[PDB]
RNA sequence: GGCGAGAAGGGAAGUGUGUUUCAAAGAA
RNA sequence: GAAGUUAUGGUUUGAAAAAAAAA
RNA sequence: UUUUAUGAUCCCAGGCUGGUUUAAUAAGUCAAAGUUUAGCCGGGAAG
RNA sequence: AUCCCAGGCUGA
């Protein structure tokens, strides 16, 4: 049928929320995002509820985290024992695993972004990987 | 043989017990 | 020849491809040709290329065969799109 | 520029060119003919010893030593030179 | 976010281009800049591509799951761009252009008003010139094909070799450590019993 | 879900019948000896490696998306590998077939295109997405410009796989239309797909004059004379090709050789191909031609000059292209500089 | 003669047992090399 | 980081050691040592390096996290990984090819 | 020119204890086709393939 | 060497190594394929950008705003006599605003490059 | 590899017409080796252990002098172009295990193989680890 | 108006620099 | 562009963060 | 929950690489580590 | 917001 967009208004009102220039960590994002129902809304309008683990899973799948700097605070604070990953430099350290704190255009690509994702995975025809390359022969 | 490492003894054991 | 670049290259094309091209069918693309010239530090332009499409004069560009469409795919076709008004 | 010959193409550098690096010490002078790319350093980088030139020989004969395959080849692929 | 719209004719035809020096760089960010181009604002074109992007739904970026890429061996293959000309024609052409032809054809090349007498036969030298390169190439060509016809034969023998040697030794190993099993595994269930 | 699209088919494939249609019968779309192919072939009778398979729709309308997943899964197995699987509503499908169509007619098109009275008249867009077709352009333009086009004269540059490259030439019906479009093209923002009821993605058009059409008898083997050709037009009516080398010394520009095209009707403005001996030279003239315009105050995307390219030619008893050829060594003809 | 490579840290620790003699001209080291 | 000579890098033991360590795609085997988080492991992989000095080999331990898309790969169990080229998160960077070992569950 | 040359069939009565035999007689078989066989040229394989088979088996006699 | 125990510190500024800009590979890809190999392949241009120039041409630019090395303090020490050392880099069309400053990310970089930012609108 | 080490002690016994030592398929294969090379009258193997009859001459045993090369605490291994210099101008006997057999020296140079270098039996003073 | 122009940098960075082993396509 | 890459000297003075609790 | 005696946390000092001949049955690559035209790299700012 | 543009288009 169709997708409609979601609000400017609601969207800036579950920030807030989450919150409660302005950045928030991701957790309080998906927690409120959840709790909000949104998403079921827009899954209704076009069967079960969406889980944390399905956010989590969109997020790391988007690759976020590396598209919006997530890690230049890892080079903040350790420096340059940042720059090398996880057993890059044999003798170990510490790597912080914070997950990226969002900001509001941030949050409302990412929400776009799921949605989206959402609705390619019930409809026929998606709009992302709609092409799929032949591997047998 | 001579690196007899974690790894390595887990690889080299043909059965469960050396009768 | 002693006879210039010219004169031979026209004399050969006379004698020999004029004809091999008019019984020849043809055929025109735009794959190859459209590579641009690469820039350099006394050139940084992308000027306009001018494509030499063939005439029928000394080409035999019609089709091998008719064009084909069979039913369903004709019940999609849009005839407002093109003026050469295709037929089964 | 053919796909073989990209690597010899160097965008910070420039295209190939066979050319004449200095040799030797103060006084005794010859040259090791190379190919190179155009803005890398006379005695510096380059990509094949391509042959020799001395002009002073003690024979009294200018001597000029080439591997005649490697400069067809460089020719080929399209290395520049001058007069 | 985005850079300046530009043609990919122009992102092609620029691969060769240096990119700008020092001082170069330095020359196009002075304040005159009567060197910016149309819609080659540094300040505004970012943002205006984004506001005029944001007019639309975007579409989100691809999903990507990692997987790993399988292991294949290199293989040799035959050489794909190996002109067909014949040695004969090849052949004709050197002895022209290295023998006391060009020369002549040099003298007798024809001048334009406006270029000195060097320049006319310079052009004509050069017209030989890319004729030459040309004909190294399919020469070198050619050769590179036949050897590397002679090195797929060798290697391919060469793996055929090694794979069936490598199979016959897992093999008499495997019958060993078997019949060594089937004995022992009778010995101790006599002894357990 | 109206069918799929199959691309990078193998010509083994795409050239055996019975192989294709048993490829589909195992990935479970039943093909008569239902479900309907059609093959991409050009004017020589030739497949270009494309395949469209419209699923049988008296029954197919009540399939989801996971009977489009699986039985996009099953088509990607099936498949030989390189060639890809892709799904395709029913836009998609007018839009293949409408590519195949002008595919099949490219060469009449430009032929039409290159008639020489149209030589001011001919724009180019880029980069068009793919959706696109010649309604969607005529409505773009429509919008963008209030130009208003013949839907029919527009062209679509194809690739070597058979699939369409993101530039069209539009036949203006007039010389003002042709600047009006040019002057309000500009970075103009486009939506790449309707999707869900909404436009997703956006695309920054341009319109400019790079790509110039001209079919005639008089020019079909001038451009095998030399390989550095100028293209030049603008200049009055009368002059000749001696007068136009006076011209030419006179504004300091040097062509080895200078040939007059003329056709009937049309005498205002004098056409001329200049020959150069180097491509250094072709390109330095260029420049300084470039620079003259700036300098004269003409029209930045007024027709003025060019560089002349004979389109790649295809015949019947090849067995290899020669823009597929990959022996070819012009590339010597044009030394590199940085 | 290898028993001061045994274990996995020899290169380690074998590097420092080794001889701890006077530099050989030690006598003047006031003039700074 | 260590840099062999030319010379040395023609020994047998050099070589020896080199073909131990390279495997193809970069690949390495290892050990899980992490399987608390999801679609993660730690792996403890087998090094050696050659000490030229001594005519000898030692081993190392290297400790990455790759990526696992199920949940197949428990403490315990012998892995091999192939190297990705961009981090996934903050911690990902190889990716699970295939198990060599299982540790019995349950 | 190449000048294959004929190896000496392994004994079969055992001099030496069966494992010894059997590595005489794997031995003398690939011993023979590193003879026979030629060797193409470095480009081909890479490096660690080279070094594993320079320990596997015997050199060939055809570089 | 030392193996004290000493507590973090959370006050201290970490330096970062300078790195210049990447000419580029004539042997890249403009448009990457499906890499056979691990790895992404290196870029024609590297950091520089083709962009539309005032005669009607094009040519290459360095990146805006400039990728700049914060953690150290800036060279010469008398920079400040001819600079302005709190200078800053906007990108505001109209009324919309957009706060971005390249900083280093861990690697593997990769086709994305050492630098990155966030996403901030104003 | 500790038997063999082990089994070089008797090997080395003077004055004794035959001395016992630990059992192993590669001391086994060893010994085959050193009686093809004809540096002992022959050898036993009798469960745990393998009695080696040692052979004489003019009073003085055959086999003078036993260097270790590999050590289960570290191997050696060699190319043939250093297994060549390594035994250059030497009539000793440099066991060598490959993955052809255990072997010696002038074997693996013929085969041109890459080996692990045991023992080194009657070498005078030559070594290099 | 057009090209080129760093007094040819040792001012940053330790698990870094560099080294070794690889890989890199337009005209799709 | 990617993947692997033993640290040394200053004698060094072993646990560091997060979380929980606290007010 | 993440690092850590395989040296975590955490100070000070140092860019790395190549150079053909090279005596002695010590060489077929100068043989744990010693260089010399050079190779690779080494921010940004007229706001 | 109207200082410049050897930069452009438009007005029935």
């Amino acid at each position: 049928s169709s997708l409609p967009c979601l609000l400017d208004s609601e969207l800036t009102a579950i920030f807030q929320g989450a919150a409660a220039k302005i950045t928030v960590s991701s957790n309080r994002l998906f927690k409120a995002l959840l709790q909000s129902g949104i998403l079921d809304r827009d899954l209704t309008g076009s069967r079960p509820v969406v889980e944390f683990q399905k956010l989590c899973d969109l997020y790391e799948e988007g690759r976020f985290y590396r598209t919006w700097a997530g890690g230049a605070h890892i080079l903040k604070i350790s420096g340059v024992k940042g720059l090398a990953p996880p057993g890059g430099n044999l003798k170990g350290g510490i790597i912080d695993g914070t997950p990226k704190h969002m900001s509001y255009e941030e949050f409302r690509t990412f929400v776009h972004a799921v949605r989206v994702w959402l609705r390619d995975e019930r409809s026929p025809v998606p709009l992302c990987d709609a092409t799929v390359r032949a591997t047998g022969s | 043989r001579l690196h007899n490492s974690h790894q390595a003894r887990v690889l080299r054991r043909r059965h469960v017990y050396r009768d | 020849m002693q006879r210039d670049f010219v004169d031979v290259q026209t004399r050969y094309e006379q004698l020999v491809t004029i004809p091999k091209n008019k019984e020849r069918h043809c055929e025109a693309v735009l794959t190859k040709c459209t590579k641009p010239l690469f820039f350099s530090r006394y050139f940084k332009l992308l000027p306009s290329m001018l494509y030499v499409i063939p005439s029928k004069a000394h080409f035999n560009t019609a089709p091998v065969q008719p064009f084909y469409l069979p039913t369903p795919f004709a019940a999609y076709r849009r005839n407002d799109c093109f003026r050469q008004l295709h037929s089964s | 520029v053919r796909h073989m010959f990209l690597p010899f193409y160097s965008k910070e550098r420039g295209p190939p060119r066979i050319r004449m690096q200095v040799a030797g010490v103060k006084g005794k002078r010859f040259y090791k003919i190379v190919a190179a790319n155009q803005r890398d350093p006379r005695d510096g980088k380059h990509m094949e010893v391509l042959g020799s030139y001395a002009p002073c020989t003690p024979s009294g004969v200018e001597e000029l030593r080439l591997r005649f395959s490697r400069i067809k080849f460089w020719l080929a692929a399209g290395a520049a030179f001058n007069s | 976010l985005p850079n300046p719209s530009v043609p990919r004719a122009a992102l092609v035809a620029a691969r060769f281009l240096r990119p700008p020096g020092r001082f170069k760089r330095a020359e196009l960010r002075e304040h005159p800049r009567s060197k910016t181009g149309a819609f080659a604002n540094l300040v505004k074109t970012a943002v205006r591509l984004r506001e005029k992007a944001r007019a639309f739904s975007l579409v989100p970026p691809p999903r990507l799951i990692p997987i790993p890429l399988p292991a294949r061996k290199k293989h040799l293959e035959s050489v794909r761009g190996v002109p067909t000309v014949s040695s004969d024609v090849l052949a004709r052409r050197l002895h022209f252009l290295l023998g006391p032809a060009a020369i002549e054809q040099q003298k007798a090349a024809k001048m334009q008003r406006g270029l000195t007498p060097y320049q006319t036969e310079l052009f004509m030298w050069e017209r030989q010139m890319r004729e030459i390169r040309k004909i190294y190439r399919a020469q070198y060509l050619q050769r590179l094909a036949e050897v590397t016809e002679e090195e797929r034969q060798k290697q391919l023998q060469l793996y055929l070799q090694e794979k069936r040697e490598r199979r016959l030794r897992r093999e008499e190993q495997l019958q060993r450590i078997y019949d060594d099993k089937k004995r022992r595994a009778v010995l101790k269930d006599r002894m357990r019993i | 879900l109206e069918g799929f699209l199959l691309s990078n088919l193998p010509p083994e494939v795409t050239n055996n019948q019975q192989l294709l249609s048993s490829l589909l019968g195992r990935a479970g779309l039943p093909v008569p000896p239902s479900a309907s192919i059609l093959l991409q072939r050009s004017r020589l009778g030739r497949t270009a490696g494309r395949c469209l398979v419209l699923l049988p729709f008296p029954s197919s309308a009540f399939l989801t998306g996971e009977d489009r997943k699986a039985l996009q899964t099953r088509l990607a197995a099936v498949l030989p590998a390189g060639s890809t699987v892709t799904a395709c509503d029913r836009n998609d499908v007018e839009n293949c077939i409408e590519e195949f169509e002008r595919y099949f007619f490219l060469t009449e098109d430009l032929q039409r295109l290159g008639v020489p009275s149209n030589l001011r008249k001919v724009v180019t867009l880029s980069p068009v997405p793919p959706t696109y077709g010649r309604r969607e352009v005529r409505d773009l333009l429509r919008e963008h410009a209030n130009v208003d086009v013949d839907p029919r004269d527009i062209v679509f540059r194809f690739r070597k796989d058979g699939v369409q490259g993101d530039t069209c030439y539009v036949l203006c019906r007039s010389e003002r239309d042709a600047g009006v479009v040019l002057a309000r093209i500009q970075e103009t923002a486009v939506p790449n797909r309707v999707h869900y009821g909404q436009l997703f993605g956006c695309s920054f058009l341009w319109a400019s004059r790079s790509a110039l059409f001209l079919c005639d008898s008089q020019l079909d083997y001038l451009p095998a004379r030399s390989p550095f050709q100028v293209f030049t037009t603008g200049w009055e009516g009368d002059v000749s090709e001696e007068e136009f080398k006076n011209l030419a010394y006179q504004l300091r520009l040097f062509p080895k050789a200078v040939r007059k095209f003329s056709h009937p009707g049309g005498e205002d403005v004098s056409s001329f191909f200049l020959e150069f001996h180097r491509m250094r030279d072709a390109k330095l003239t260029m420049s300084r031609l470039q620079l003259l315009r700036r300098r004269w105050r003409i029209g930045a995307n007024t027709p003025f000059f060019g560089f002349l390219r004979m389109a790649d030619l295809r015949f019947e008893d090849d067995v290899k292209f020669a823009d597929e050829d990959s022996a070819a060594d012009s590339d010597l003809d044009e030394p590199i500089d940085y | 003669s290898t028993r001061s490579i045994s274990g996995r840290l020899f290169y380690k620790r074998r590097p420092l047992q080794v001889p701890k003699l006077k530099p050989p001209n030690i006598r003047s080291k006031w003039l700074e090399g | 980081h260590w840099h062999y000579k030319t010379w040395q890098r023609n020994t047998a033991g050099y070589l020896r050691t080199f073909m131990r360590n390279k495997l193809p795609n970069n690949e390495m085997i290892g050990y899980v040592i992490n399987d608390k988080h999801p679609k993660s492991i730690r792996v403890a992989c087998d090094r050696f390096m050659y000490v030229m000095r001594y005519k000898k080999t030692f081993r190392y331990t290297k400790k990455v996290w790759a990526h696992d898309e199920e949940s197949e790969a428990r403490l315990g169990d012998v892995v091999r990984i192939q190297p990705l080229g961009y981090r996934i998160g903050p911690w990902k960077n190889y990716v699970l090819v295939r198990v060599l070992h299982k540790e019995p569950r349950d | 020119p190449p000048t294959p040359s004929p190896f000496p069939l392994p004994p079969s009565p055992s001099p030496s204890s069966p494992a010894s035999a059997a590595a005489a007689k794997a031995a003398a078989f690939a011993e023979q086709a590193a003879a026979q066989t030629p060797e193409p040229s470095v480009l081909v394989r890479s490096a660690e393939e080279w070094i594993k088979r320079d320990f596997f088996f015997p050199l060939s006699h055809q570089p | 060497y030392r193996h004290w125990s000493r507590h973090r510190a959370f006050d201290r500024l970490r330096r970062l190594p300078n790195k210049a800009l990447r000419p580029g590979k004539c042997a890249g890809s403009l448009f990457p394929s499906l890499p056979a190999s691990v790895g992404d392949a290196p870029s024609v241009h590297g950091d520089f950008c083709v962009v539309r120039r005032a005669d009607g041409g094009f040519h290459l630019v360095p990146p805006y705003p400039p990728r700049i090395n914060r953690t150290v303090e800036p060279y010469p020490p008398s920079a400040g006599n001819f600079y302005e050392l709190n200078r800053q880099f906007k990108l505001q069309w109209k009324n919309v605003e957009y706060q971005f400053v390249p900083k280093l990310l861990p690697r593997p970089w990769g086709r994305a490059g050492p630098w990155g930012g966030d996403l901030v609108r104003i | 590899m500790q038997r063999a080490c082990e089994m070089v002690v008797s090997l080395l016994r003077v004055d004794a017409l035959s001395q016992r030592c630990p059992f192993h398929v590669l001391n086994v294969q060893i010994l085959d080796l050193l009686q093809r090379e004809g540096l002992i009258r022959g050898f036993k193997v009798d469960g745990t252990k393998i009695d080696i009859l040692l052979k004489h001459y003019k009073g003085a045993p055959v086999i003078r002098n036993i260097r270790v090369v590999s050590k289960p605490s570290r191997d050696i291994w060699l190319t043939p172009h250093e297994l060549k210099f390594r035994t250059r101008f030497n009539t000793g006997l440099w066991i060598m295990q490959t993955s052809c057999g255990v072997i010696s020296h002038r074997d693996c140079l013929r085969m041109g193989i890459g080996g692990k270098m045991l023992m080194a039996i009657n070498n005078g003073y030559q070594h290099f680890c």
